[PDB]
RNA sequence: UCAGGCGAUGUUU
DNA sequence: CAGCTAGCCATGCACATCGCCTGGAAT
DNA sequence: ATTCAGGCATGGCTAGCTG
């Protein structure tokens, strides 16, 4: 079945896998983002109660008094949407906020003197999103780009190779918090554990570790493990446990029971450890070798000196043997050590330790951190108890806290924001272990580490900033507490709130400017993820590797979709099907997979444990059972690819197109091309212009339909009903019965969006796609937006091209396109250029805006008015005046347009500040918006009360209907009547108490509407008046644009020939565009060519059409024959059928077909060469796909038949007259008397130090000399040689330069003396 | 620089040189109190950082900031680095006399000349103009000259072929990296907004035609138009300096047109036959009985200069295809033939 | 990991084939390469891009092969004497249910399933480094122990 | 189909315990080479010379009028290279290690390509691009620096 | 009219 | 008293273009 | 309406350890 809006145009479809899961709503990320930002929700949990119930509740010094919160709201804007964007403020709201202050008596319990609650406090402003996910700050329509950046945790890291050159890699360990400082472990080659906290000095991280207030013994007690002797009367002896020898070699005879086991000085296998176990005996003597290598654990001290006997960490002699011995000590702790299981690093380091105690090592700390200052007790207790341990400046995040457990595989989820002396010791742990050779490295570029964020986020992270420095104002104010007669409103000042979130959303690298210029152009700047930004790398002092892509960037991130040039890799598109989980990582979706079938659940995975499981590729042949045909299948399962077996897999992908991203699935036959190309095409549609009229492209994808509805540009309607009333602004629809509510039920209104302006200077328009008296269902087109139609996604046009070189003029890319083109004007395009006149007041004379002007004649002053601003409607030109201003001194400072452009003046704007007299034509002006705002809303108020007397009437005919009755008294008042005792009476009051409240309604808004309009709105200070122009230019096409493919063949078309001379073919048909062949080995993208057949074919399944339908026929034939040309082929999902199709449809199915049957194909599943020729075949061309021409010059036949076909292009907006430059003599930059740079500013080109070099390189010397000494820099210079030049005598005079003069003085400012030197 | 506003623009030598006067005159006023010497010392240890500042902001510790959030520029940068005094201001100067446009092919023109648009050339030799305009009386004074090239009347068109007729220009692409990188042309006028270019040169500039922008320069005065013309002009660099080869090597389309002119099948119209000349052979071609490739005797007469310096002919009947005749009648007077008998790749016709 | 051992015969065809890359081969990717520099693209151009990618892969297989040659411990060694089985031998094993085998074993470079393809490194040489007719041999499989018999061995 | 016959014997060969894992790796990537090798050697012959006509005799074989064959023999744009992957497989793909990857790509950009292999297409292009620019930067120093000696 | 941010277009394994 | 010698700073990083945006807080 | 926290390569240098 289909939706009746379908059946306009149902688009023909190859393609085999049946998909299961349709396209989600592409705008997800943004709207739940925000929506999450702002909302009332219980419990706190990320929203403004997360930043409030943190910031709050603000306690006195203990002065028996405290401020608190209780609830936020919203209110609603003063402005909207269209009046924002024509006025210049922000799209905002209001803030209010409810507190309580209470007040406590000196010397009791918490007793309660007095509290007081201010009424909902006012505080700052913060932008809302237009529900097409944009911001708008100042007449302008910004966007906010999603962050990839480090997810906070613990991280491990090689560093391999390069440092120190010794083959001997390293390994270091981080930990980044979510809001706080860095701290790091790392080694040396010496083998020593160093710490470093914010990449400063270095230190041995005992220092740390005994801060944490730790004695030597307990340290060794953590890191190593014990070795004991005892005495036995002589070496005082040992027992151990046989698993301590795990592949070692004795340097001592293993003897036990008086029996030898291993040889002295070999190596031991495990059977000798299994026997000496089952022999169960520790008890061994020991030889003095053996024990100088230990060192001590402890520390022993005897009963009479008790001094230094052994002090912990040093190693043994036979001395200190015997010391120990005739003091009469029984046990012995050591140290079990090795050299390839446990590395004595710990007590190396300790040995390298300067410091003695926890004073002395904060000392340290802090005379690190902050150099040059005085040590002290306290300063170093609160510092140091300030920087790992406090809510002040160091906090992780939930999410820091799930990574930091989970990589160091704890049991829970849950914990505390700060960190634990347990966390660091287990850090250190598995550091140590790392090290030892168990465990691995985790590289960086594992999306399992990356992290997206998003407007709310970032907005909650600002606003946090604003409320803990307005807390320290109130904390510093309560400080000074009064006598209960302050209120909350000295006790706040949101400015720095306001400062804070306006500097966020208005200037910081992310809020950017949109690019609007094309719905997909959109909707694809939305989608991007950004790693720049602060938090973030940067553009060329960042690394490599990132900019790279990873074996799993599958279905999260596009391969082939990013700008080249000075930054790749940092600006990863986002994929299609993915979603933002919880926590915040890329999930994706994939298919469970049973024992032997392939079920129908979705299931979303994310990154990490997507490494565990075994996943299927999308395009395996299946058989309607969840079988796989096969017994090995091509899978994935740790960025690996491998044939596997039948009964492991696990999860199947969910439909094919999941590799990629929306700006690169609409181009059709992707998968013929290589990557370089596909991501140039995909840059270059993102570039299209529109056009004045969109045509449907032909070889589309199936993506169209959802990039086009969802991308808000199309107006979507939102209750399915029946058309009643169409015009060019508005579009008014009636309503179903049961798809009502029953309180102001009436019908609903679009106000579609006429001539205005983009942000890219061009034009977005509506238009409206239905006729009166035509259903319409829910969820479905009715405003064909800029380069949409009918719903689908148009870009450029569809035009008849022929590949063959002709002349030269297709020389190396240079497109040729024929008049037949530039005349029915089908590429015309359509810019809105906008012209700003100001009016300062300078003292010696505020400005004028008369239309009397000293020095002008009559010519320009005609198109004037009698009041100084031009007509609604004049066809001005290059050089005229459209604004009349003067300075008084009086000069003339009028505003004229910028030389080039044609136009006409479309409309005008006025702007006064309040406390000045206005003119004649601002109060027209005024006068006109009323008048039409009266009609507008007059309009509204009765259309609906229409609609509702039509209810009214309706529902009178049931229960009690007169139908005589009714029509005596007019429509005046239909309730003047009475209705039975029944709920239709309940219902009846229902409607006229609405009907009295629109009434209501439309005198409140009316009165509302007439005093927003009519009072001076603000400006920037020292401002009078602004008036606006508007433009419009019709630029057409002309040699030297830029028309592209999709594929990603550029050109620029380079001249226009007659229509004769254009190759024809033997039906009498010319041919349009005419490219060069030897472009298409070269650029491997050999997939145009295939475009360019399936063209073929389609455009002759159109001609058929068109030939059957003007001999009219009987529809039956039509029936037959479309149904033909819809079947053909293998197995599909298309499956229509057209015996249900009311012998009418069928009819204006034909008609808009007669201009080509649009095929259809998804990206990697798409039609094959056979169902091509078969199609082909259909139709009437030759199967080759190629045919004979004949050249119109000389009339005569080319040889070797050539190719046709239509190839959907595409114009971008390079247009010549926005490059085409030159200037003579113009202005001249103020410090160094040089001509000034770019276009804008009249000025002219830049003579490159390499082109210096090449000048020198020719012998040519005078051509340099005046190339930088008479046409930059001297003055006197260029005065002389104009005034030569205007008289013959070519001749110039060096003089000296200016610019070097200028050099002398600023070195000359320094302790230097340079000079010139005698002549 | 005053903005738009009742503010202006923050310079930073203005604002160094304002700390370091404060500090001055603090320092100036506490040596009449005679202050603790603990004080006066804080104060001259912030004279001497802040004129460290001025000098060079960023080689002491942490670097002073200015309105943001970064170090304001010193006199050291102001001579240093890429965007000092002498990479940006004293070795490259931006021009008058200039303009921009993007290329297109035109491959009607000698490769001696190259497009260029009127309202370019119209804003670019003005002075000519009204040079030549006040010459044969057509204005008084400068004013109503420069209100005649506004409105762009008649006379001025013509006056402005006369002006251009024989004065060369320069045409700039942008990463120049060998001398190559700058060559001249004589200009052609053309209608349109871009410039024409011809094809045998955009291999030496490495510029293909998918958008890039050249730049034009006009020499002004006398010494300059000869150095272009005996110089630089196109037709007197046909070897890069780095090496003996040419460098009006024919490049993409052309060669493939003399391949397919000039091959051989084994049998297509008119082969076995005998043609008294190229001039015939074309002739044939073009009527349509005879193929484009198909071998065929015919008589070929070519010269050779191995007396002194001076040629001599000699004739004979060599057996060749036609399309090869056809190309025959191009060479000039001097060469062999073999030079042409043979599939005529790339190599090839480049020796 | 590796071992230097290497045949002589083996030695002799692996330098062959080192002078046949360095002189017969290169020059004519050169001569490509060389060509397609005097293109005027070379972002647009795939022609220089993939002639050059052929450079990269034989210099990649020209240094390999040239470490090699540097570290070659060749052992020509005749058949003087002869008992067991310890390298540079034709030997045939059998299964104790009909399996059967012949193979020669000699050094890493020399597996390309023609004549004598068996690194010493394998566990099944591993297990053979020395042994006498009529024994047993077992070896170690990623799916447990295995086991066969020698039937004969001539060296050359 | 030899050559997966091939791989097949040798994977039977490891799992029975005659070859380390290296070994594999090697002996799998070497005998997929030699299988390119023989076949871009098949579509040079079928291309080149594959026109065969009569001489008003019986038939002889010449150089041929396929389009793509003149435009790449005459020297305009392309060679082997490029009609190798137009016709032949695309041969093997690097991976950001350096490690080459030990299954061959038996597609080619005539016939269509599943997801994987693309994506690693997609690997190699991007570090070339990479590459592109930072070379770009030193080059343009070097020149600097001489042309300030000289 | 100067300084910065951002984005974009070219040449560029 | 001399020869390293490892560890810590200075300085360097292509060219050309176009468009948009914003330039002190407290008293 | 005045005023005060992801680079690399290289070279040069300085404490600091063996004879
Ligand atoms: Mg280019």
């Amino acid at each position: 079945v289909y939706s009746y809006t379908e059946k306009k145009r149902i688009r023909k479809d190859f393609g085999k896998r049946p998909q299961v899961l349709d396209v989600p709503y592409l705008l997800s990320i943004q709207l739940d983002s925000f929506q999450k930002f702002i909302e009332q929700d219980p419990e706190g949990q990320y929203g403004l109660e997360a930043a409030f119930r943190s910031v709050f509740p603000i306690q006195s010094y203990s002065g028996n008094s405290e401020l608190q919160y209780v609830s936020y709201r919203l209110g609603e804007p003063v402005f909207d949407v269209q009046e924002c964007q024509i006025r210049g403020v922000t799209y905002s709201a209001p803030l209010r906020v409810k507190l309580r202050l209470v007040i406590y008596e000196r010397e009791a319990p918490e007793g309660t003197v007095k509290d007081i609650k201010e009424q909902e406090v006012y505080m700052g402003e913060i932008p809302l999103m237009t529900d097409n996910g944009t911001f708008v700050i100042n007449g302008t329509e910004r966007v906010i780009v999603s962050q990839l950046h480090r997810s906070p945790g613990v991280f491990f890291d090689s560093d391999k190779g390069k440092t120190h050159s010794s083959g001997k890699v390293l390994y270091n360990a981080r930990i980044i918090p979510y809001r706080g400082s860095w701290l790091d472990f790392e080694f040396d080659p010496k083998d020593n554990l160093f710490v470093r906290i914010d990449r400063r000095r270095k230190l041995p991280a005992t220092i740390i570790l005994r801060a944490l207030n730790y004695t030597t013994e307990q340290i060794l007690d953590l890191f190593f493990e014990k070795v004991i002797f005892e005495i036995r009367d002589n070496k005082l002896q040992m027992e151990l446990v046989p698993e301590r020898l795990r592949g070692e070699t004795a340097s001592f005879d293993i003897e036990a029971n008086g029996k030898v086991y291993v040889e002295k000085g070999r190596r031991i296998t495990a059977r000798h450890i299994r026997q000496l176990e089952k022999d169960d005996v520790k008890l061994i003597e020991v030889p003095v070798e053996y024990i100088a290598g230990k060192v001590v654990a402890k520390d022993y001290i005897d009963e009479s000196t008790g001094e230094l006997i052994c002090a912990a960490n040093m190693e043994l002699s036979l001395d200190l043997l015997a010391k120990l011995s005739q003091s009469g000590h029984k046990r012995i702790e050591t140290l079990f050590t090795n050299d390839l299981d446990h590395g004595p690093y710990i007590s190396e380091t300790l040995r390298v330790d300067p410091t003695n105690d926890r004073l002395s090592a904060l000392v340290e700390i802090y005379r690190m951190m902050r150099p040059g200052e005085p040590p002290t007790r306290e300063a170093a207790e609160s510092l140091f108890e300030n920087l790992f341990f406090s809510e002040d400046r160091y906090d992780l995040s939930a999410v820091g806290r799930m990574k930091f457990n989970r990589s160091l595989l704890r049991e829970e989820i849950e914990g505390s924001g700060i960190l634990s002396k347990d966390d660091i010791i287990d850090v250190m742990k598995k550091l140590i272990d790392i090290r030892n050779g168990k465990g691995e490295v985790d590289d960086i570029d594992h999306l399992g580490n990356r992290r997206i964020r998003s407007v709310g986020e970032m907005a909650e992270n600002q606003f946090r900033v604003g409320l803990v420095r307005v807390e320290r104002a109130v904390k510093e104010r309560l400080s000074l507490g009064d006598l209960d007669t302050l209120m909350p409103q000295d006790m706040i000042n949101a400015k720095p709130i306001s400062a804070a979130v306006k500097e966020f959303f208005g200037s910081s690298q992310l809020s950017q400017f949109m690019d609007q210029n094309n719905p997909l152009s959109e909707i694809t700047h939305k989608r991007r993820i950004s790693a720049l930004g602060p938090g973030g790398l940067t553009r060329e002092r960042a690394g490599f590797e990132v900019r790279d892509v990873h074996p799993t960037h599958y279905g999260r991130v596009c391969p082939i979709e990013t700008p080249e040039g000075p930054n790749i890799g940092l600006i990863n598109s986002l994929s299609v099907y993915a979603q933002t989980n919880e926590y915040g990582f890329l999930e994706t979706p994939y298919r469970k997979v049973t024992d032997g079938v392939v079920t129908d659940e979705i299931h979303y995975l994310s990154a990490i444990e997507e490494g565990n499981y075994v996943i299927a590729q999308a395009n395996s042949n299946l058989d309607e059972e969840g079988h796989f045909v096969e017994d090995l299948v091509t899978c994935r399962s740790k960025g690996e690819s491998s044939l596997f077996s039948r009964d492991q897999v696990d999860y199947m992908d969910v439909s094919t197109q999941q590799v990629v991203s929306v700006g690169a699935s609409l181009i059709p036959f992707l998968e013929h091309d290589d990557a370089n190309r596909a991501l140039m095409g995909a840059n270059m549609q993102r570039q299209a212009v529109p056009t004045l009229r969109a045509d449907k492209p032909l070889v589309g994808t199936g993506m169209e339909r959802a990039v086009a509805v969802d991308s808000g540009v199309t107006a979507v309607a939102k209750r399915g009903g029946v058309v009643q009333y169409v015009d060019a602004s508005r579009i008014v629809i009636k309503v179903n019965e049961d798809e009502m509510y029953p309180g102001e039920a009436g019908i609903d209104i679009y106000n579609l969006t006429k001539y205005t302006r983009s942000n890219q200077n061009t034009c977005i328009n509506q238009m409206p796609c239905v006729s009166l008296g035509e259903p319409v269902e829910r969820g479905d087109v009715l405003a064909d937006g800029p380069s949409t139609d009918l719903g689908e996604l148009a870009l450029g046009q569809n035009m008849r091209v022929a590949f063959m070189p002709w002349n030269g003029y297709n020389f190396e890319d240079s497109i040729l396109v024929s008049e037949r083109v530039v005349q029915e004007d089908r590429f015309t395009t359509i810019h809105i250029q906008e012209l700003a006149c100001v009016s300062r007041d300078t003292k010696l004379g505020p400005e004028e805006i008369t239309a009397d002007i000293p020095n002008v004649g009559e010519a320009a002053l005609s198109k004037l008015d009698e009041s100084g601003i031009v007509y609604i409607g004049a066809e001005v030109t290059g050089g005229d005046i459209l604004v009349g201003k003067v300075t008084p001194k009086v000069k003339d400072s009028s505003l004229r347009v910028p030389n080039g452009v044609s136009g006409t003046v479309i409309d005008v704007q006025v702007f006064t500040r309040d406390g000045v007299e206005k003119d004649k034509r601002a109060l027209e002006i005024e006068e006109m918006q009323l008048k039409q705002a009266k009609k507008d809303l007059s309009e509204e108020l009765q259309i609906l009360e229409a609609g509702l007397f039509s209810r009214i009437r309706a529902v009178l005919v049931a229960g009690g209907v007169e139908a005589e009755k009714l029509d005596k008294l007019p429509r005046d008042r239909w309730l003047e009547l009475g209705l039975t005792d029944e709920e239709k009476q309940n219902q009846l009051e229902q409607l006229a108490e609405q009907y009295d409240e629109l009434k209501h309604e439309f005198e409140k808004k009316l009165e509302a509407k007439r005093r927003k309009i009519t009072q001076g709105d603000d400006l920037a200070p020292g401002v009078l008046k602004i008036v606006k122009v508007y433009l419009a230019v019709k630029r057409r096409i002309q040699p030297g644009d830029k028309m592209a493919g999709r594929h990603g063949n550029k050109g620029v078309i380079s001249k226009i020939n007659p229509i004769e001379d254009m190759p024809y073919d033997e039906n009498g048909t010319p041919v349009d565009i005419v490219l060069n062949p030897l472009g298409v080995p070269s650029r491997m993208n050999i997939g145009q060519i295939l475009e360019t057949h399936l063209g073929m074919a389609a455009k002759g399944i159109g001609d058929k059409i068109n030939a059957m339908l003007k001999q009219q026929q009987e529809v039956a034939k039509l029936r037959e024959f479309i149904q033909r040309a819809y079947d053909l082929g293998a197995d599909v999902r298309q499956k229509v059928d057209l015996s249900t199709f009311s012998d009418e449809e069928v009819m204006r199915l034909a008609e808009n077909l007669r201009k080509g049957m649009p095929i259809a194909t998804p990206v990697f599943d798409g039609a094959k060469e056979a169902e091509i020729k078969e199609l082909l075949k259909l139709g009437d061309l030759p199967t080759s796909g190629q045919i004979r021409l004949y050249d119109g010059r000389t009339g005569e036949q080319f040889e070797r038949p050539v190719t046709v076909g239509y190839m959907y292009m595409l114009k971008l907006n390079h247009l010549v007259d926005d490059k085409m430059h030159a200037r003579s003599t113009g202005s001249y930059s103020l410090v160094t008397q040089q001509p000034l740079g770019g276009k804008a500013q009249f000025g002219g080109q830049r003579f490159g130090e390499m082109e210096v070099w090449a000048l020198e390189a020719y012998g040519a010397a005078y051509t340099l000399q005046e190339m930088l000494t008479v046409k930059s820099d001297d003055v006197n210079g260029r005065t002389k040689m104009y005034k030569n030049i205007v008289d013959g005598n070519h001749q110039m005079e060096p003089g000296m330069p200016e610019s070097f003069n200028v050099l002398l003085k600023e070195i000359r400012s320094l302790g230097i003396n340079i000079e010139l030197e005698d002549e | 620089v005053p903005l738009d506003g009742g503010r202006f623009a923050t310079s930073d030598l203005n604002d160094l040189y304002r700390r370091v006067i404060n500090r001055n005159n603090r320092l100036k006023r506490l040596l009449d109190l005679a202050a603790p010497d603990i004080i006066v010392r804080n104060e001259k240890r912030m004279l001497q950082e802040a004129v460290d500042a001025l000098l060079d902001n960023g080689r002491r510790g942490r670097a002073i900031t200015g309105s943001n959030k970064r170090p304001l520029k010193s006199l050291a940068d102001m001579i240093k680095g890429k965007q000092g005094r002498f990479r940006q201001n004293l070795l490259g100067k931006r021009v008058d006399y200039s303009g921009r446009s993007v290329i297109t092919v035109g491959p009607y023109l000698r490769l001696h000349q190259c497009g260029l648009p009127k309202k370019m050339a119209l804003e670019l030799f003005k002075p000519f103009i009204y040079g030549k305009l006040e010459l044969r009386g057509l204005a008084t004074t400068i004013k109503a000259a420069k209100k005649m090239v506004e409105r762009e009347e008649a006379v001025v068109w013509d006056i402005l072929d006369e002006v251009i007729r024989e004065h060369p220009v320069l045409l700039n692409r942008a990463p120049t990296l060998h001398r190559l990188g700058i060559q001249a042309f004589e200009p052609v006028l053309i209608e349109g907004k871009a410039i024409q270019l011809h094809p045998l040169v955009c291999a030496a500039y490495n510029a293909d035609f998918d958008g890039d922008q050249m730049a034009v320069h006009v020499p002004l005065t006398l010494e300059a138009q000869l150095e272009a013309r005996a110089l630089m002009m196109s037709t007197n660099n046909i070897l890069s300096p780095a090496n003996g080869e040419p460098i009006i090597v024919p490049s993409q389309d052309v060669v493939l047109g003399l391949y397919y002119m000039t091959r051989d099948c084994v049998n297509a119209k008119g082969e076995g036959m005998v043609l008294t000349g190229p001039k015939e052979a074309e002739r044939l071609y073009r009527s349509g009985l005879a193929s484009l490739h198909a071998r065929v005797k015919v008589r070929i007469t070519e010269y050779e200069k191995d007396a002194n310096g001076e040629l001599v002919a000699k004739t004979s009947l060599k057996d060749t295809t036609v399309g090869r005749a056809i190309l025959w009648m191009i060479v000039p007077k001097g060469l062999p033939y073999s030079i042409v008998n043979q599939a005529l790749g790339k190599k090839a016709i480049s020796k | 990991m590796k071992t230097p051992l290497v045949t002589r015969e083996g030695y002799e065809k692996l330098k062959q084939e080192l002078n046949y890359l360095w002189r017969e081969e290169r020059p004519e990717v050169t001569k490509k390469v060389t060509w397609a520099a005097s293109l005027g693209d070379r972002s647009e151009n795939a022609d220089y891009q993939y002639n050059k990618k052929r450079l990269r892969e034989i210099d990649r297989r020209v240094r390999y092969l040239t470490k090699c040659m540097e570290n070659l411990k060749i052992v020509d060694y005749s058949p003087q004497q002869e008992g067991k089985v310890f390298f540079g031998a034709w030997v045939e094993i059998e299964n104790d249910d009909g399996v059967t085998h012949r193979f020669r074993i000699v050094g890493y470079d020399e597996i390309f399933g023609r004549k004598d393809y068996i690194s010493i490194d394998s566990p099944m040489a591993r297990a053979l480094l020395k042994k006498e007719v009529g024994d047993l041999a077992v070896v170690n499989t990623p799916a447990g122990e295995a086991s066969w018999y020698v039937n004969a061995i001539e060296y050359v | 189909s030899e050559a997966e016959a091939e791989v097949a014997e040798i994977q039977e060969q490891f799992q029975s315990g005659l070859v380390t894992a290296g070994e594999r790796y090697n002996k799998v990537i070497d005998i997929w080479a030699a299988a390119n090798d023989r076949v871009s050697k098949a579509m040079m012959d079928n291309l080149q010379t594959e026109t065969v006509i009569n001489r008003d005799g019986q038939e002889e074989k010449q150089v041929s009028f396929n389009s793509i064959y003149m435009m790449a023999d005459s020297g305009a744009r392309g060679s082997a290279a490029q009609i190798r992957q137009l016709a032949g497989m695309r041969g093997l793909m690097a991976k950001p290690d350096g490690s080459i990857i030990e299954t061959p790509i038996t597609a080619n950009f005539r016939e269509g390509l599943n997801v994987l292999q693309y994506f690693i297409s997609t690997h190699g292009a991007r570090k070339g691009l990479a590459d592109t620019a930072l070379k770009t930067a030193n080059s343009g120093y070097l020149t600097r620096r001489l042309v300030d000696v000289a």
